[PDB]
């Protein structure tokens, strides 16, 4: 009889945090996250805003998740596309938590795991389309649908 | 001008069933122009794949404020008031017209729009105009006002809700509190998070969102008032009508134990008004025990 | 001007540098001075070949260990060929000299000799241990000389007047105060059988027992250099016995060589019963041996083999692969993943071929099907490969296993996909409610009740071209008909205002709520979502001592719930709720439903003290035990 | 007669040991330049302290590294001491001379020199990419010559008239076709990285890009100096470049051993555990040793036990004995003694980081699965991991608390620690086999982790006090002669009742018995004190890769307790004294055992026949 032991079959995952300026400026990283998403150090802290590496279509969705961030002090998980080196577009399953040095926030550090284009796909999919408390059918998509975009994204 | 003289040139052939009366209107950035139209196919098949005014369905139509579609916008402004006319379109303006017909006639996969994303062609278009108005006149719709007016409109729909709800009707009055908060909730947009003139606009919402959860409550609609109620608890948990509200709706919905804390809360925060909390403690106690008195009945025997 | 000189070496040093910064093991001493004898021994052997009357002087080829305990020596004597004195002061008394190098390139092309033996240095390991060493040898065409040194820069050579040895040499090791332990029999036999169990000549051993009992160390031949259509199983049997220490013949062997600029010879053995530690983690990988010349290198040590391959017993002997100073690694160790490369092609290959003898492959999936599952987990060139060695129960099996070739071949025409079910046994999986509608309808699920076949499927998108479809996963497609449809639908219509209710009792309990497609008898049921872990992965990996709790979120997959329109209590159900939406009894069976359906369904309870008292709270029921500021406040603002 | 001779050396086939059996890997070559030209660059210095004057040639002490593609050629200029001509023929064409050996043997004692370089043999090395090698030298007293050869067996000597050096050293190599990677950026920036790191002179790489000119080893090798003139920024600056971590680190232990092993070590802990802790695929490098600033081995497990793999160190010495390639230690038999100083003093340093309950809070938040692995694993440092284990308890409320603490809070009649194994923190607090100790007053401790239930296997007492788990059988309470008697009473009353439950449920359970830690619910699951319990059951089943064929003989037995006080107990016994064929006491009890052992951790052989029992209930209840 085998006393119990730990034998285990020792998974591998590919979930990296990294470290960002509260407009999302990427200022440190892992090296998985390096090897995820190519770019040197001195590149990626002097690159942008941090919208600048979202894709257009989950903008919004970004923002709105930001917003949350800032008030609950955490973004649930969200799923969206980052723009690489390469000018390509690869989808993550991200949480970010805001961090406080003293009654204010400092930085905030993102966990973030790579996924498939399936499965980003699908994600997408089964994004939620209707808001909350919108303006009903006032064809705002079809008359203007051009709004200034939420001051959350504005620089500093 | 000659504005037909343009029309012509710009590649679009139209002619003139019955012209209109009054005069010619500026249609100015922003303009209303209330209007009937039927669309129906030029030489392909010659049937009417979308109408208006065949089972009577207006198109209320503002002009100009981007409208990604320009042809429409350049076919009302060659017209006066009350006029009716016919044409045609060339393939290169209606290119895109999967994009509009989609859901303007479902909200409120077509095999008869979607015939031009195989095989675009001229198609017809019957207009009707009946009144032509500038802003100003009419009463502008929410979506479309600017951020300073808005500003000061916000007011008068919260006292029309208000009015509405003491007249006897709560539909009406919910509609009129929702199009007031997505008014304030689009405003915060604009603002910073957490800065002054954020809180200020939030302080503001608190009553609308009140009177919202009040109105849904009468409406025998509790979930909604949860989560509402909710929302507001987790931000101030000092508000005793959000406690109270909470509290109502999760007695009406069978949460003992929830609905009893909330009205704890309420008791503990503000013990100024005990005699209805109490009242409504005891009568969801009567009605807990004479659900577990029929349950008792139910469960009777159940083994022997 | 340009001036030209050769390179020299400082002799002392260099002497210090071969006995203290080449060798880190003490004992490879012994087995370097039987490489040489037993390079002596082929010299006399090549040489007798073509003229018998060089073995005048004894006929016997043969090597001794003599521990002398009261004079503190080690003798080691062998009946080669010897040196003379010429050859004794320039084979022992240069650095870096070799006469086996010498001896095979002054021999001919196309001979059947492969001795040990070029770098000229491995004799000085004797003073590892040996504070004094003095050899004495015996040329054929010269006298008995005798050779002594210290190590310290100078040695003596005089002919020597004692026993005459007919032929060969005779070292004499005087050990160390502090290297006493190798006059020992057990330390004696555990190195000889380490490093020189497959020598070429009888390594005997003398001991005082009086008497000089004769302990002889190779008994065992390598049987691997032999072709291999002339050697029978039972020979097979007993080299595998001796060299594993099992009571029990092997499995099955495979014998194969390979040529070129890599050549070496393999014999890999299966073993009949997995040993009790095979996947311990503090378990030595020693299950294959590499040998050059049949002299003992390294171990796997996981570079010759997958680890999931680790059951394998055999031998790699080369002839041509260049070693380190040192003889227990390999220069350029990149030549070990091509080596890894051929062992695991041959051992599919053995395995693909066990698969026709059906009791064998019985026997070898019931010991070692844990192996191919993990291999397919790891493994991604071979994954192709070992998925056709599977074996699973299915609904249509009775005892006996199959594979998803036999599977494939037996699918509907209709049929697209492999349907299969994890869970925690045979009976818990065969009885569930996934498999209720599939099952009836006449279509196949394969059972796949263990823990190591969860990491198995999530590797295995398909198999012959057709994809693996879990029951237990949203979105279960079908075949069906076009009167299929539209009952589906016309169920979907006439039940969304159920479904919208208990959406709403359950809110962040599921995620949504929908009428199923594979339920006939039960109720209800809870499947996950298309990505993230099943009820069964979810479980297991909970279960992990080893596993990070701060990033489940990332791998949990959400909750459906599907409900049965054909059953009486969901039809009850519907009506309760359209005559009253808000009735405590159709809210009280909705909460319950779930729990039972979350319960039954491979899921845990949060709390399961709840489930409890509601269960005895319907028990008790059963048994019969048990002012003008009002309308204020909410009015308006 | 006896004739006496001197051993000789046959020169070509030593060479060709050299070059084709020392090294395993062709990278090393840039590592033993590197060191000679320290070494020299340590000459020169040395010399210059007793006389300023030498260092007139060039006051800075430097290394260049200019790869020359277009020529093929990879060039170490050093501004070392240089060598003679008679230097140059003794020294750089004598195999196993070494110069600096000779160096140290002349000077004095208590000398601050410390130089690499004893065997004579390193600088052959070269020829393991080269095909030819040039070194243009220049000594302060004497010319600049050329030194050539191709290592076949000669070498030329000539006075050299191309553009001088002021002092020092230049190695040219004439690099072979199959062998040009050295001369891209990365690889050579790779190389100098894995080994040269803590030279103690710079390293510049001269490219094409204007010539772009790098230091390559920024970070100096700060566990030289000594631990009380350290602060925290220049610790943490320092943990930033050797791990590659944006955050600085949690705790530091700086510590030396002297004696006849001598070593300086400095650990560090992260802040947070990486997310590929445990992952099997990955070297184990988390300490590094050198020998003199040169870097030999990783960890490879030898240096510190498993248990501890989230340390990031150093481990320094300056008199181990190496093997001739300098990839291992003779006699590596010393990383055993090393091993135990670096358990002894990480040990030291988690004791004294937790009188910082806050910074503990961090490290236990991150690394506290390791602890009990290593309680699991270790037995010499087991009690003393013991007293690092923190744990929530039934009283702690949401602080967690030592057992130091609770044997102080323990009560005078107490004499055992009361602990409970289960899924998580709600299922265990609301747990019935809790409730009566509770009642009373006694404190729980709550383990809700696997690993928890590996490290109880071993933790057998604490403080001279056993650890008891509430879900065991047999619960000793202390008690009153009141207690006894009621219990007596019960028993006798139930005496019945227990008989006919054991014969409805035959074989599903071993004894049915009066409970003596139920207040509120009517029956629990227990199991014998002989085998495992339910949440080791639960984890056993769950590994993979262990063979669970024989897991029969391993399970526990389980005893139905039931609780005489409960309103459904009394009801049973009544229902079952008036008929003991009843049916509905048949169903009753079945149903109750089933939920009990739902509620106890267990799970059952087929879910279905519950839900059936359920289902049949409700379709009861609703009247179909
Ligand atoms: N027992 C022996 N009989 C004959 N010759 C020997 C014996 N032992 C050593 N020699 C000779 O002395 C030399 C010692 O060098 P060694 O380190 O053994 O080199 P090698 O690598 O060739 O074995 C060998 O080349 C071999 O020719
Ligand atoms: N760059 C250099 N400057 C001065 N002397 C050197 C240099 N490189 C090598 N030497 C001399 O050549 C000798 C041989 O060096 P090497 O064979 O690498 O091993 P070791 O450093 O142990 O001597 C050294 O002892 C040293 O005196
Ligand atoms: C690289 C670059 C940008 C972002 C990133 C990584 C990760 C994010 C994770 C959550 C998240 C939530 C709301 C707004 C965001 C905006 C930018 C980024 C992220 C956001
Ligand atoms: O006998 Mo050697 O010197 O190890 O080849
Ligand atoms: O520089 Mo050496 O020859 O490796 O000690
Ligand atoms: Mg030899
Ligand atoms: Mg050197």
């Amino acid at each position: 009889l085998q006393p119990p032991s730990i034998l285990e079959i020792r998974t591998k995952n590919f979930i990296f945090r990294t470290k960002h300026k509260l407009d999302f400026t990427p200022i440190g990283c892992d090296a998985k996250g390096r090897i995820v998403l190519g770019y040197t150090e001195a590149e990626l802290c002097t690159r942008g805003s941090g919208y600048q590496f979202i894709h257009a279509a989950d903008m919004l969705y970004c923002a709105e998740s930001h917003i949350r961030m800032i008030k609950t002090g955490e973004s649930g998980m969200i799923v969206f596309r980052l723009l690489t080196k390469n000018n390509r577009w690869t989808w993550v399953q991200s949480n970010a938590r805001l961090l406080y040095k003293n009654g204010r926030p400092d930085y905030i550090i993102v966990t973030q795991r790579p996924l498939t284009d399936e499965e980003g796909t699908e994600h997408l999919r089964k994004r939620n389309t209707k808001l909350p408390f919108m303006f009903t059918t006032g064809e705002a998509v079809l008359y203007e649908a051009t709004n200034p975009f939420p001051a959350i994204m504005d620089p500093l | 001008a000659d504005i037909i003289a343009r029309l012509r040139e710009d590649g679009i052939q139209k002619r003139v069933i019955q012209e209109g009366r009054g005069e010619l209107p500026d249609f100015q950035d922003g303009t209303k122009a209330t209007f009937h139209y039927r669309t129906l196919h030029s030489d392909d098949e010659g049937t009417v794949l979308d109408d208006s005014r065949a089972r009577g369905k207006p198109m209320e139509l503002i002009i100009g404020k981007k409208f990604k579609l320009p042809v429409w916008e350049t076919i009302v402004c060659t017209m006066r008031e009350g006029e009716i006319a016919q044409f045609l379109c060339d393939i290169k303006h209606v290119v895109l017209y999967p994009l509009v017909a989609k859901s303007l006639r479902n909200i409120a996969g077509h095999a008869d729009l979607d015939a031009l994303q195989q095989n675009p062609q001229p198609l017809i278009f019957h207009m009707e105009m009946l009144k032509v108005e500038s802003p100003g006149t009419y009463q502008q719709d929410p979506w479309a006002m600017t951020d300073e007016e808005k500003a000061k409109a916000v007011p008068l729909i919260h006292q029309e809700g208000n009015r509405l709800y003491r007249e006897g009707h709560v539909k009406e009055a919910a509609a009129k509190y929702y199009d007031a908060i997505a008014c304030l909730k689009n405003l915060q947009m604009k603002e910073q998070p957490g800065s002054p003139e954020w809180i200020q606009l939030d302080q503001q919402i608190t009553p609308l969102l009140l009177n919202y959860c009040q109105c849904k409550l009468v409406v025998e609609e509790y979930y909604e008032v949860l989560d509402h109620c909710s929302s507001i608890l987790n931000k101030y948990d000092d508000n005793v009508k959000a406690y109270f509200k909470r509290g109502k709706a999760h007695a009406a919905v069978w949460n003992a134990q929830e609905a009893q804390a909330d009205f704890a809360k309420v008791l503990e925060l503000d013990p100024a008004l005990a005699p209805v909390v109490s009242r409504e403690l005891q009568a969801l106690e009567a009605r807990i025990r004479q659900k577990d008195e029929e349950d008792k009945a139910r469960f009777r025997g159940i083994f022997s | 001007e340009v001036e030209t000189f050769a390179f020299q070496a400082e002799i002392a040093q260099l002497m210090s540098l071969i006995i203290n910064t080449f060798y880190s093991n003490k004992e490879i001493f012994l087995r370097e001075l039987i490489s040489n004898a037993s390079d002596a021994l082929d010299k006399i052997r090549y040489e007798s070949l073509t003229d018998p009357s060089k073995l005048d002087s004894g006929k016997e080829l043969k090597i001794d260990i003599i521990p002398n305990p009261q004079e503190r020596t080690l003798t080691l004597v062998d009946t080669g060929i010897g040196m003379t004195k010429a050859d004794l002061i320039n084979n022992l008394g240069t650095i870096a000299k070799s006469g086996t190098k010498a001896f095979m390139e002054a021999l001919q092309a196309g001979a059947d000799i492969s001795m040990i033996g070029q770098f000229g240095v491995g004799f000085y390991s004797a003073y590892l241990v040996a504070e004094k060493v003095v050899v004495i040898t015996k040329h054929n065409d010269d006298e008995q000389y005798a050779w002594e040194s210290s190590a310290g820069g100078s040695f003596t050579v005089r002919a020597d007047h004692g026993e005459p040895i007919g032929r060969g040499t005779k070292v004499i090791l005087h050990l160390k105060e502090d290297q006493t332990e190798y006059l020992e029999e057990r330390r004696v036999k555990e190195v000889v059988k380490k490093h020189s169990q497959f020598i070429g000549y009888p390594i005997t051993l003398y001991l005082e027992k009086k008497y000089i009992d004769q302990e002889e160390l190779n008994k065992t031949k390598p049987i691997w250099t032999r072709n291999p259509d002339d050697i029978t199983q039972e020979e097979y049997g007993e080299f595998y016995k001796s060299l594993t220490n099992d009571w029990e013949d092997h499995l099955a062997v495979k014998h194969f060589s390979v040529e070129g600029q890599l050549e070496f010879r393999a014999l890999l053995f299966i073993p009949r019963r997995a040993p009790f530690d095979l996947f311990e983690n503090k378990k030595k990988k020693n299950n294959i041996k590499l040998y050059v010349r049949r002299v003992f290198i390294m171990d796997s040590c996981d570079e010759l083999i997958p680890e999931y391959l680790n059951f394998i017993r055999g031998v790699v002997d080369s002839e041509d692969l260049p070693l380190n100073i040192s003889r227990e690694m390999l220069q350029q160790s990149k030549i070990l993943k091509v080596i890894r490369k051929n062992i695991v092609k041959k051992c599919l290959e053995l395995f693909s071929e066990l698969a026709e003898d059906k009791e064998n492959y019985k026997k070898f999936y019931e010991a070692f099907s844990k192996n191919l599952k993990l291999g397919i987990h790891e493994d991604s060139t071979n994954r192709r490969r070992l998925s056709e060695l599977l074996r699973y129960h299915t609904s249509q099996s009775g005892d006996e296993m199959t594979s998803l070739s036999e599977y494939v071949s037996r699918m509907k025409e209709t049929q697209k996909s492999i349907y299969y079910i994890t869970g925690e046994s045979k009976e818990q999986v065969a009885n569930s409610a996934f498999v209720e509608r599939v099952r009836k309808r006449g279509f196949e699920v394969v059972y796949m009740t263990e823990p190591i076949d969860e990491y198995c499927v999530q590797q295995l998108k398909e198999f012959d071209g057709k994809s693996l479809v879990s029951v237990t996963k949203e979105g279960l497609e079908l075949p069906e008909d076009e009167e299929e449809k539209k009952k589906m639908e016309e169920s979907k219509a006439k039940f969304e205002n159920l479904c919208k209710l208990m959406k709403e009792i359950l809110d962040k309990k599921v995620e949504k709520v929908t009428i199923s497609n594979r339920l006939v008898s039960s109720p209800c049921c809870i499947v996950t979502s298309t990505y993230g872990w099943t009820a069964n992965m979810e479980r297991i990996m909970k279960a992990q001592a080893l596993r990070d709790n701060s990033t489940m979120g990332y791998m949990m997959a959400k909750k459906h719930l599907e409900i049965n329109p054909d059953h009486p209590i969901v039809e009850t159900l519907r009506q309760k709720a359209e005559a009253d939406k808000n009735d405590k009894a159709v809210k009280d069976l909705v909460v319950l439903l779930f729990e039972t359906a979350l319960l039954s369904s491979g899921f845990s309870l949060e709390d399961p003290q709840t489930h409890s008292n509601r269960i005895y709270r319907m028990i008790k029921l059963g048994l019969g035990i048990d002012d003008e500021d009002a309308s204020r406040m909410e009015e308006v603002d």
